[PDB]
């Protein structure tokens, strides 16, 4: 995902998320909306599955 | 270190003893918990006395 780093500002962990990591070809079965949203330097999450 | 988004405690910071300097530049130490900083930096190395 990247070559290096050298210095940060911020993190963040949250609660654990648990995902299937296998790809298959049928149909679907969920829907996924993200909004991502910058005002005074506020970064913001709106999702809801 | 970087320390941020987190609430400060510097309450056990002064209520040790074990410690030898307290000297506080620029700030007063005696109001911390009434103060809100943006970004909160900890260096760390050992001198001799
Ligand atoms: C990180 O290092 C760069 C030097 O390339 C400096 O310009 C920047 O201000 C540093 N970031 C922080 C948060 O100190």
């Amino acid at each position: 995902v990247y070559s290096s780093a050298n210095n940060c500002t911020f993190e963040y962990v949250s609660q654990p998320f648990l995902m299937d990591l296998e790809g298959k070809q049928g149909n679907f079965k969920n829907l996924r909306e993200f909004v991502f949203k910058n005002i005074d330097g506020y970064f913001k999450i709106y999702s809801k599955h | 270190k970087r320390i941020s988004n987190c609430v400060a405690d510097y309450s056990v910071l002064y209520n040790s003893a074990s410690f030898s300097t307290f000297k506080c530049y620029g700030v007063s130490p005696t109001k911390l918990n009434d103060l809100c900083f943006t970004n909160v930096y900890a260096d760390s190395f050992v001198i001799r006395g």
